[PDB]
C-alpha cells in the first residue's frame, strides 16, 4: 500500500516520564512475511501464511529525552533476522565426518531472541533495515492535530500503550480491550512434528455466531471478523509474544463468548485448506457474578477429539477454556460428581494469555460487584468493607459515583448496624483520600457534579456528624488514630457531603425539627476538637497539627 | 562520467592519494555509517545523487 510510502506520521500515545525512568529504553520491531509458507519451491504452499523473519532493534533511552532535535535524521535500525544462512557454514567441515542436524528458523525461543539482540553489541545486518526519526511530542491529539500538522496530520496513525495514565481525566474514553498471546504446550505425538497451530481466535455473540470487525490486531489499522496467526516451525513449547486488540460494545460484550480454534496446517496449500480445527478453545467475557475475567497470566484450556461439542454454540458456553475456571469446574465437581465431570477429550496441548484490559467499563473487582448488588448479598458487607481499603484506585475511580450512591444506600436503608456504618465512614474516607491526590485530581469536578446534582441523601449529615464526633472525641485509642488522621486529611469534602445532606433535607422538609440539635452536634464537635488538643499530645502530635491544618 | 578509465579523477593533487587514504580509514572504523552512506546513495538516480568519489576529491582538495 504505497499510501504509507511517504506520509508515515505515527504517534504511539500513553507515554510519560514514568515510562522514561525505565533504566534503559528501547523499541522492538519484528517483521513477518505473508504469502507462501516458505520462500522456496518444489511444492505449492498456502497463499498468505506467515513465518517470522527477524527483529529490528534500536534503543531510545535519551532519544526520547529529546536532547537532539533532528527532523530528517534517518537513524538506521540494524534489522536482525533469522539466519537463513546455510551456504558457507557447513560445506567445508573436514577431517571428522559424522553430521546429522536440523535447522532452527522458526524453532527459535523469543525471550532468547529479544534479550540477545538487546545484549548483542553488533548485528551484521547485510545491508538490511529501515529508516525512521522517532520524535516525542508533548500533549495529546489536540496539540499534534493543531500545532504539529507538519508533524501530525489527521491520517497520522495512533498506537495506544498498555498504560492507565497518571494525569487521569474522567471520560478518557477507553473501550480498549488488550489481550496478549505468549505461549502454549503442543507435544510431538504420532506425527513427531508438533502440530502447526495457526491461532484462529473468533469473537461470537452468546450463540457462536461470528461478529464483524471486532479484532483489531493493528493499532491504527482497521478491524477484522476472523484472525489468522503467524506460524512457528513445530516448536514443542511454542512461544508467540503475540498481541492483538479488540473493541466491543460495552453491553454486547457482556453477552459475547469468544471461541479459539486451532487448525492444523500441512505444508501444501490444498491439504492446509481441507484440514479443519483439530482443537477448539474459547473464553467468556464476564463472570456469573457480573464481573469480568480477572487480568494477569491466564494459562488456557484447549481440547481435541470432539468437533460437534466444540461448535454446538449453546452448549460450549458451558465448557472450560482457562485455568481459574477449569479448577473451579473441577472443585465444584470435586464436591459433587453430578452435572460436571472432567472429560476424556483433553490433549497434551496448552496455551496461555496474559490479559490486561485498559477499559473504563469492565470490572475485575469481586468485592466491588459484591457491593453493587448488595441487596442480594448484604451479608458479606462485613468482609466487603474490610477489603474495600485494599482496592486499587483505578477500579474505584472508574465507577466512583455509582459506588458512592450504593454506599449511601447501605447507610440509609440498613440503619441497624451502626458499627457497619462506622466501616462505611472509613471506606468513604479511603475513597476521598484517593480522590484528593494529584493522581486523580480531575474527578473533583465530577464529585461536585454528583453532589450539586445527584447527592440524594437526606439523613446523612445527622448520622455522619454523630459518627465523626464519636470518632474525634473518642480517639484516645492509638488504633483509632490513623483512621482519624486520614479523616482530618479529608475534612472538607465530607463536610460538603454533610452540608448538601442538610440542605436537601430542609428543602424536602421546609424547615427543621433538628436544627437545634444539629448545630449542637457542631458545638460538641468543636468541643471534641478542643478536648483533643488538650489531651496529652503524645498520642497525636502530627494528627492535631493536621487538625489545625 | 566515465566507466572505462575510472581512475582519471586520481591525477589532481590536491589531493590525489590522501582522499583514498581518507576513505580507507573510514572503511576501517566508521563501517556502520559507511555502509549507510553506501546504501543511502542507492535510491536517488536524479541529480540529487551525491558522488562520493567526486565529493571526496572536491572536499579534500
Amino acid at each position: 500500500e504505497i499510501e504509507k510510502l511517504n506520509n508515515l506520521q505515527a504517534v504511539f500515545t500513553d507515554l510519560s516520564s514514568m515510562d522514561l525512568i525505565r533504566p534503559r529504553v528501547s523499541l522492538v520491531c519484528q517483521i513477518v512475511r505473508v504469502g507462501h509458507m516458505e520462500l522456496k519451491e518444489g511444492k505449492k504452499h498456502t497463499c498468505g501464511l506467515r513465518r517470522p523473519f527477524g527483529v529490528a532493534v534500536m534503543d531510545i533511552t535519551d532519544i526520547i529525552h529529546g536532547k537532539v532535535d533532528d527532523e530528517e535524521k534517518q537513524h538506521f535500525i540494524p534489522f536482525q533476522q533469522i539466519a537463513m544462512e546455510t551456504y558457507i557454514r557447513q560445506r567445508q567441515l573436514i577431517m571428522s565426518p559424522l553430521i546429522t542436524s536440523h535447522v532452527i528458523g522458526e524453532n527459535e525461543p523469543l525471550t532468547s531472541v529479544l534479550n540477545k539482540v538487546i545484549a548483542a553489541k553488533e548485528v551484521n545486518h547485510k545491508g538490511q533495515g529501515l529508516w525512521v526519526s522517532l520524535k516525542l511530542l508533548p500533549g495529546d491529539l489536540t496539540q499534534v492535530q493543531k500545532n504539529f500538522s507538519h508533524l501530525v496530520d489527521r491520517s497520522t496513525a495512533i498506537a495506544r500503550k498498555m498504560g492507565f495514565p497518571e494525569i487521569i481525566l474522567p471520560g478518557d474514553v477507553r473501550n480498549d480491550i488488550y489481550v496478549t498471546l505468549i505461549h502454549g504446550e503442543f507435544d510431538k505425538g504420532k506425527k513427531k512434528t508438533p502440530k502447526n497451530v495457526e491461532v484462529t481466535m473468533s469473537v461470537h455473540d452468546e450463540e457462536g455466531k461470528l461478529l464483524e470487525k471486532a479484532i483489531h490486531p493493528g493499532a491504527g489499522y482497521e478491524g477484522i471478523s476472523e484472525y489468522k496467526s503467524v506460524v512457528y516451525y513445530q516448536v514443542k513449547q511454542p512461544c508467540w509474544y503475540e498481541t492483538v486488540k479488540v473493541s466491543i460494545a460495552i453491553e454486547e460484550v457482556t453477552r459475547c463468548h469468544i471461541r479459539f480454534t486451532f487448525r492444523h496446517r500441512s505444508s501444501q496449500e490444498t491439504r492446509d485448506k481441507s484440514e479443519r480445527a483439530f482443537g477448539v478453545a474459547f473464553v467468556k467475557l464476564m463472570n456469573p457474578d457480573g464481573t469480568t475475567l480477572q487480568d494477569g497470566r491466564h494459562d488456557l484450556v484447549v481440547y481435541k477429539g470432539d468437533n460437534k461439542k466444540m461448535e454446538d454454540a449453546k452448549f460450549y458456553l458451558t465448557l472450560p477454556g482457562t485455568k481459574m475456571e477449569m479448577e473451579e469446574k473441577e472443585l465444584q465437581a470435586s464436591k459433587n460428581l453430578v452435572t460436571f465431570t472432567p472429560s476424556k477429550d483433553s490433549t497434551k496441548d496448552s496455551f496461555q494469555i496474559a490479559t490486561l484490559i485498559c477499559s473504563t467499563k469492565l470490572t475485575q473487582n469481586v468485592d466491588l460487584l459484591g457491593l453493587l448488588n448488595w441487596r442480594s448479598n448484604s451479608q458479606n458487607i462485613k468482609h466487603n468493607l474490610k477489603k474495600l481499603m485494599e482496592v486499587d484506585g483505578g477500579e474505584i475511580v472508574k465507577f466512583l459515583q455509582d459506588t458512592l450512591d450504593a454506599l449511601f444506600n447501605i447507610m440509609m436503608e440498613m440503619s441497624d448496624s451502626e458499627t457497619y456504618d462506622f466501616l462505611v465512614f472509613d471506606a468513604l474516607v479511603f475513597i476521598i483520600s484517593l480522590i484528593g491526590d494529584i493522581k486523580f485530581q480531575h474527578f473533583n469536578p465530577v464529585l461536585e457534579t454528583y453532589i450539586y446534582k445527584h447527592f440524594s441523601a437526606t439523613l446523612a449529615y445527622v448520622k455522619l456528624s454523630k459518627v465523626l464526633n464519636f470518632y474525634v472525641a473518642n480517639a484516645d485509642d492509638s488504633s483509632k488514630t490513623e483512621l482519624l488522621f486520614a479523616a482530618l486529611k479529608a475534612l472538607k469534602y465530607l463536610f460538603r457531603f454533610i452540608i448538601q445532606s442538610r440542605v436537601l433535607y430542609l428543602r424536602f422538609y421546609g424547615q427543621s425539627k433538628d436544627g437545634d440539635e444539629f448545630n449542637n452536634s457542631i458545638r460538641q464537635l468543636f468541643l471534641a476538637f478542643n478536648m483533643l488538643m488538650d489531651r496529652p499530645l503524645e498520642e497525636a502530635v502530627k494528627i492535631k497539627g493536621a487538625a489545625l491544618k | 562520467i566515465n566507466h572505462v578509465n575510472p581512475a582519471m579523477d586520481f591525477t589532481q593533487t590536491p589531493p590525489g592519494m590522501l582522499a583514498l587514504d581518507n576513505m580507507l580509514y573510514f572503511a576501517k572504523h566508521h563501517q556502520d555509517a559507511y555502509i549507510r552512506i553506501v546504501l543511502e546513495n542507492s535510491s536517488r538516480e536524479d541529480k540529487h545523487e551525491c558522488p562520493f568519489g567526486r565529493s571526496s576529491i572536491e572536499l579534500t582538495k
